[PDB]
């Protein structure tokens, strides 16, 4: 089985440059071109260029000429993409991809897992976690809603669980919104029977790996 | 080559047949790939050479067409088939068709949360309105403070369509300073959705 394994998430300031790698296995590395395609958050797909690992030959999309550089190291079966003079609209998930066939090589049967690159002038910061307490104003029938507000963190992502992952039913963790401050904010809610508010404890667990931040918040009425 | 996909959004019930169109402006070619992308995942190749099924792709997926017009057909929709679909020729991709599951209308359960004491201690006040488990996706949330309409001080987010019950949920956050928050009394979110005969208002007194 073919595997494309990419390097980890990156965070960059405008003007900086970024280099992402893709290691290929399960096939003859030099036998196929490697492509790079990016996807901005909430948007579609854009091809950036290909490299022929057998020769080092490349073909870059017109818009990236003079900004992008693709290389490879045949000996570790690895392709690289370097993108310079970054701007905030370079914020995207970058994918390496391999075509299915050779004479027409554009059917991408194989994709890496993607590398998120966040471009921003903000600095890394752990979230503040605030309880969204259940009350009569968050109750319909014998059902109540409670949750957590995970506010002012950078960069993405954060993971949110409830009772360490023991509670999954009725949980909704919302996509982060990027605020005008340049920091992200998100909420996670859960609906539970209102009768259980006095007996079952609900804790929200927020993990923000980029700042090694972990936070347990008890949400009570 | 510009690839125009149609429709932008397609909403159908499971069991039904889906047909997606891709038009390729300057193509005299018979090559075309289609991809399915689900939330949080890389795209997955479905069809290549216009009509060949890629690895592990079920028989209900079929493709046809050439030159300028192409079609992707899903014979009888399984709920796992619902996602964003892209076509591609050479380096160019279409904009994407969002295929969502059509279901019966469900009105939002609406909840409202005042700011926590802990945030208030930090000088800020976020009020949150939750619209839980509703369909269709179209929903309007308006924030009213002492009956006055707010704009530009709220942000909202919506979950992906739930894989079990095909509903959506929406979270809207209105954010003020503590000082401004205490200058007013009644905080309210007004929800408009086709499942509601009239706009629903959930509110509280600071």
């Amino acid at each position: 089985q073919v595997q494309l394994v990419q390097s980890g998430a990156e965070v960059k300031k405008p003007g900086a440059s970024v280099k992402v790698s893709c290691k290929a296995s399960g096939y003859t590395f030099t036998g196929y071109y490697m492509h790079w395609v990016r996807q901005a958050p909430g948007q579609g797909l854009e091809w950036m260029g290909w490299i022929n690992p057998n020769s080092g030959g490349t073909n870059y999309a017109q818009k990236f000429q003079g900004r992008v550089t693709m290389t490879r190291d045949t000996s570790i079966s690895t392709a690289y993409m370097e993108l310079s003079r970054l701007r905030s609209d370079d914020t995207a998930v970058y994918y390496c991809a391999r075509g299915k066939n050779c004479d027409y090589n554009w059917d991408f049967q194989h994709w890496g897992q993607g590398t998120l690159v966040t471009v921003s002038s903000a600095s890394t910061k752990g979230p503040s976690v605030f309880p969204l307490a259940p009350s009569s104003k968050s109750t319909s029938g014998g059902t109540a809603a409670l949750g957590c507000l995970v506010k002012d963190y950078f960069p993405e992502p954060v993971t949110v669980s409830w009772n360490s992952g023991a509670l999954t039913s009725g949980v909704h963790t919302f996509p982060a919104v990027l605020q005008s401050s340049g920091l992200y904010s998100l909420s996670s809610v859960v609906t539970v029977p209102s009768s259980s508010l006095g007996t079952q404890t609900y804790i929200c667990n927020v993990n923000h790996k980029p700042s090694n931040t972990k936070v347990d918040k008890k949400v009570e009425p | 080559i510009v690839l125009t996909q149609s429709p932008a959004t397609l909403s159908l019930s499971p069991g039904e047949r889906a047909t997606l169109s891709c038009r390729a402006s300057q193509s005299v070619s018979s090559y075309l790939a289609w991809y399915q992308q689900k939330p949080g995942q890389a795209p997955r190749l479905l069809i290549y050479d216009a009509s060949n099924r890629a690895t592990g792709i079920p028989a209900r997926f079929s493709g046809s067409g050439s030159g300028t017009d192409f079609t992707l057909t899903i014979s009888s929709l399984e709920p796992e088939d619902f996602a964003v679909y892209y076509c591609q020729q050479y380096e160019f991709f279409g904009q994407g068709t969002k295929l969502e599951i059509k279901r019966s209308t469900v009105a939002p359960s609406v909840f409202i949360f005042p700011p926590s004491d802990e945030q208030l201690k930090s000088g800020t006040a976020s009020v949150v309105c939750l619209l839980n488990n509703f369909y269709p996706r179209e929903a309007k949330v308006q924030w009213k403070v002492d009956n006055a309409l707010q704009s530009g001080n709220s942000q909202e987010s919506v979950t992906e369509q739930d894989s079990k019950d095909s509903t959506y949920s929406l979270s809207s956050t209105l954010t003020l300073s503590k000082a401004d928050y205490e200058k007013h009394k009644v905080y309210a979110c007004e929800v408009t959705h086709q499942g509601l005969s009239s706009p629903v208002t959930k509110s509280f007194n600071r």
